[PDB]
């Protein structure tokens, strides 16, 4: 669609380097450290 | 009018009296066969 045409124009997107997954691991870790842990 | 890519049939219900196609870009991305009635998708050549 549209975001595909813009692709067709020299316009590229790159893809980030921290996927989902790892943030939402990150974010358990830090959120069990604190209610074990202070 | 010339150009580049890849040609494949298309199945948009083209009506009667249309003659080319654009997209959300507004760029020619299909055109209609003079000699025989068909009509064509146009998409460029892969790069990157
Ligand atoms: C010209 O091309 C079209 C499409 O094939 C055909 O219908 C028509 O009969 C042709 N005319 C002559 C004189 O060849």
């Amino acid at each position: 669609d549209l975001i595909c045409a813009q692709k067709f124009n020299g316009l590229t997107v790159l893809p980030p380097l921290l996927t989902d997954e790892m943030i939402a691991q990150y974010t358990s870790a830090l959120l069990a450290g604190t209610i074990t842990s202070g | 009018l010339t150009g580049t890519g890849v040609l494949t049939e298309s199945n948009k219900k083209f009506l009667p009296f249309q003659q080319f196609g654009r997209d959300i870009a507004d760029t020619t991305d299909a055109v209609r066969d003079p000699q025989t009635l068909e009509i064509l998708d146009i998409t460029p050549c892969s790069f990157g």
